[PDB]
RNA sequence: UUGAGCCUUGAUGUGUAGGAUAGGUGGGAGGCUUUGAAGUGUGGACGCCAGUCUGCAUGGAGCCGACCUUGAAAUACCACC
């Protein structure tokens, strides 16, 4: 509390053409904080990240940690090499020491053999040491083990790219927390992870040491972890000491009362044009003075945007009776296997909520469903009168380097999305892409607008199936309302796969429940009365978790 | 008892000199021991960064007062050298992995002049218990009776903690503290040659005398 | 006026740059072209810089 | 009545396996209690809940080292924490 471990002083940012990501932000973060980070989506929490964790640069005003703390930094999205298996990965991070590892096995070569044996070794040695003493060195193969164990990692030798998402999720957590850091400033940690994970991952940020910073857009995990609550409004953040709930009332106070000060300003606004439109009555003033005071009042404002509250999923063809049956379903990948002996029948108009740990065939399932896989058994059989649209969990499939109305539109002005025709610019722009936005690259976007725009692109097809797996990844409360809302009007049907029991809790018509040893319960009605099911067939045990640690 | 006695007889929050507690440490007999000599040394350093850690050997005239057994394990002529001038045990590199698996104990650090088939188990087997001979610290050199003196000398490894905290004997307290103060001045000239490049506030901190059952008075 | 200015610092080690502008919205890349360096008498390539 | 220090003094630190809450190398072997037990009650804080730490009592004395079945070893002062 006496010092701080950063500081920040007059940061500002500006993108392209003239908006001020941030501005005027003079903040200081003292040891042994935890600092949670709101905001809407597109407010710049994963650039004033960046620009704390230092790969931004190009910004004005002053930014400095303190001169020698570790920095461990999560972004949006990690990048991996696909080719390399868990064990290599976690190498990629911990290479020093194996490198050290492999230059005894040179000095043993050269001290074996009497040439360079005592004239050019000393000296070099010198690092030889210095790693191995200040890092584990020897004590590695223990230290990874224990780690890998703590954090439930997959088998060593399985490829990246067969992975899943959230163990792909959790190997990118690793790899950030093998390099001991104090700062740690984390973009969305629990994004694909499963209830037992953001549990243990919770109650390690509160036993930690060091300080940290998270983005979150969970009120239950921030309010677990978090001391304080940063906003981000619009170029200003607003420090507030206390819970989420205060803050919601806080925030929506704050709003009233803008809206009431630029009701005011446009009442004043018209008053003085009213006057300024009179004449001069004789050889009178008119007030120079007066009148440039009312050009000055033209300050502009910033409307509030984003605060997506409408999202447009298109009607599709009428639907039968006999939407979807699978019977006898088995799958394996070598000696695990994902599902056996599961079998349902879905009707009209049902929402199915998929939920289970993770990495347990949810999106095998998916696979299976619209042809990209083949189950041990078989017979899963769709209906005569169906048409699919699937989103699935990686943004990967398009490209980087096109504008918005060039990827969702594909350069054509009319989309006849299903049956009937609808100009690109309105159908683009009824998911929050404006006629300015409309320009933007997609590798230049945030993760939510990146979100919203896989929703628009796939979802043109017009097919009353809608398989979704996990479509509330990085969307803020107010479009998660927005999709609650039009998810509950489309007349077909559809299976969402997500680890947000809120978000489902409010939609979900059907259960898919997964369970251990590949035991796929099915069951009908909402999570409310699932409970009563679970009580009806009750079983209480609370011995959740084990929380051991990562480091001795 | 006499611990909590000893807590009242030492009152550390005074600071004394580098002399001016010897007699009373002495007065420190009554334990029932030996009373090996392990001091403490604190400096003004960094240790959790990389480069400053510090490993390395000394002498004192009086010896540590422990039998120092540093084995040849090499190939050649040095277990020869060492089965007359101080070799725990002579081991052909042919034998080294059985020898240590057996009886792998000795006071120093293994012998291997130029009979290096393996640095030995290559996953802390040799190096772990810091068995490494390292020419850097001292541990190696062209010398080959020259092992003769680390059984003769006392030679101590500089071991490093995660704090730079160095705990040394100094020639157990049967040498009188005349003869613990010609140890004392060695030790610092050793020291101060150990000096890291990367220096700030005081170059050494604190150092605390006391024996195995003994109590720490401050140097100062 | 939406284009901003930027400079072409030269990457052979001297101090000597170029500088134009660039509509940071449709071309979020960075710049990279084999220019002149007086400074060393010979073309390096010159990368973009604030 | 309280905050922030700053010196001490205690108290704490439970991956899989081994005696089992089992922190960094000591220096090293037995110190320790009987100034009155290993145990049985007895109030409190922790807990990952098996326990250690402790006020506590008519009564009251051998526990741990010693042997490593481990990546690391034996709650054996003081260590500059
Ligand atoms: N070249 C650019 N052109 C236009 N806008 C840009 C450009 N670069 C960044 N932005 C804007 O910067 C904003 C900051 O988004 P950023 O990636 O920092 O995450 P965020 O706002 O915290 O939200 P999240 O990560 O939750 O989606 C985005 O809304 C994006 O539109
Ligand atoms: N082609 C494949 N080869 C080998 N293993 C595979 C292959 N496809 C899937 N797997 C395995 O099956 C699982 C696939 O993950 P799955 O789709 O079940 O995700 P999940 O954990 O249920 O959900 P989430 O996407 O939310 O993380 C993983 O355990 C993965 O190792
Ligand atoms: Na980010
Ligand atoms: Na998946």
């Amino acid at each position: 509390m006496a010092q701080f471990v950063y500081t920040m002083h007059r940061v500002g940012k500006v993108v392209p053409p003239k908006r001020h990501i941030l501005k005027n932000i003079s903040l200081s973060f003292f040891p042994g904080a935890k600092i949670g980070v709101l905001g809407l989506n597109g407010a710049g929490k994963s650039t004033l990240l960046r620009i704390m964790a230092g790969i931004d640069k190009d910004i004005e005003g002053e930014a400095r940690p303190q001169p020698d703390i570790k920095i461990g930094y999560l972004p949006q999205e990690p990048q991996l090499n696909p080719e390399h298996t868990v064990r290599e990965s976690i190498e990629e991070a911990v290479s020093e020491v194996v490198n050290a590892l492999k230059r005894l096995d040179e000095v043993y070569a050269l001290y074996a053999d009497p040439d360079a044996d005592f004239d050019k070794l000393a000296a070099e040695q010198g690092r030889l040491e210095e790693i191995i003493q200040a890092h584990d060195g020897h004590n590695l193969n223990v230290q990874l083990e224990r780690a890998a164990d703590a954090l439930r990692l997959p088998d060593w030798d399985a490829k990246i790219a067969n992975l899943s998402g959230g163990e792909r999720r959790r190997v990118a957590l690793c790899r950030l927390l093998l390099e001991k850091p104090d700062m740690l400033l984390l973009d969305q940690p629990t994004n694909h992870l499963d209830a037992e994970s953001v549990a243990w991952l919770e109650r390690f940020l509160h036993d930690f040491e060091g300080t940290v910073v998270a983005i979150t857009h969970d009120r239950y995990f921030l309010d677990n972890v978090a001391g304080w609550i940063l906003e981000l409004d619009r170029g200003e953040g607003i420090p507030w000491e206390g819970n989420y709930s205060s803050w919601l009332e806080q925030k929506d106070q704050r709003l009233a009362q803008e809206a009431s000060q630029e009701a005011a300003r446009r009442k004043s606004i018209e008053k003085e044009l009213e006057w300024v439109r009179q004449g001069t009555k004789g050889r009178q003033s008119k007030g120079k003075a007066r009148l440039a005071r009312f050009e000055e009042l033209n300050s502009t404002e910033y409307q509030k945007r984003n605060e997506t509250n409408e999202l447009f999923i298109p009607p599709g063809p009428r639907l039968g009776d006999k939407v979807l049956e699978v019977s006898n379903l088995r799958k394996s990948y070598g000696d695990r296997l994902l599902i056996d002996s599961l079998s349902f029948s879905i009707p009209k108009g049902a929402i199915v909520g998929i939920i289970g740990p993770n990495g347990a065939g949810k999106s095998t399932l998916f696979r299976m469903i619209s042809g990209q896989e083949q189950p041990d058994s078989g017979t899963i059989t769709l209906g005569e009168t169906v048409k699919l649209a699937s989103v699935d969990q990686f943004r990967d499939s398009m490209d980087n380097s096109k504008t918005v109305w060039e990827e969702v539109s594909g350069g054509l002005d009319i989309m006849k999305i299903g049956n009937t025709e609808m100009p690109s610019r309105a159908y683009v722009g009824r998911f929050n892409f404006k006629g300015v936005d409309q320009g933007k690259r997609v590798g230049e976007l945030s993760g939510g607008e990146r979100g919203r725009l896989h929703l628009a692109k796939l979802l043109q097809v017009g097919g009353n199936m809608l398989l979704l797996d996990q479509p509330t990844n990085d969307l803020d409360i107010e479009t998660l309302r927005a999709l609650e809302n039009a998810l509950l009007e489309f007349p077909g049907c559809a299976m969402v796969i997500s680890h947000d029991r809120w978000f489902l809790d409010r939609i979900a018509t059907h259960i898919l429940d997964y369970q251990d040893e590949g035991k796929v319960e099915f069951f009908e009605g909402n999570f409310t009365e699932y409970e009563e099911y679970k009580k009806r067939t009750l079983g209480a045990d609370a011995l959740e978790p084990k929380r051991i640690k990562y480091k001795r | 008892k006499r611990m909590r006695v000893i807590r009242e007889k030492v009152d550390a929050t005074k600071q004394y000199d580098i002399n001016e507690a010897i007699a009373l440490l002495k007065e420190l007999a009554t334990a029932k021991f030996v009373e090996s000599v392990d001091v403490a040394v604190n400096l003004g350093i960094d240790a959790r960064k990389s480069d400053q850690n510090v490993r390395g050997a000394t002498v004192l005239p009086h010896g540590t007062g422990r039998s120092v057994r540093v084995a040849v394990f090499t190939q050649g002529a040095n277990a020869e050298a060492a089965k007359a001038a101080g070799a725990e045990l002579v081991g052909m590199e042919d034998l080294a992995d059985q020898i240590k698996k057996g009886e792998m104990n000795f006071d120093v650090v293994i012998a291997s002049p130029d009979a290096m088939r393996v640095v030995g188990q290559l996953g802390q087997v040799l190096g772990p218990r810091g068995l490494m001979p390292n020419p850097k610290v001292g541990t190696v050199t062209p010398n080959v009776a020259e092992a003769v003196k680390n059984a003769k000398a006392g030679q101590v490894r500089y071991r490093n903690d995660k704090n730079g905290i160095i705990h040394t004997t100094i020639g157990k307290v049967d040498f009188d503290a005349d003869k613990l103060k010609e140890n004392l001045e060695a030790l610092l000239v050793a020291l101060k040659k150990a000096k890291p490049t990367q220096a700030k506030g005081v170059y050494i901190k604190k150092v605390s005398i006391s024996t195995t059952m003994g109590a720490g008075v401050a140097v100062d | 006026g939406i284009r901003e200015k930027i400079k072409l610092v030269s990457s052979a080690g001297t101090g000597h740059f170029y500088t134009t502008t660039k509509n940071k919205r449709t071309k979020p890349e960075k710049l990279e072209l084999k220019k002149f360096d007086p400074v060393v008498r010979q073309h390096v390539i010159y990368k973009e810089a604030k």
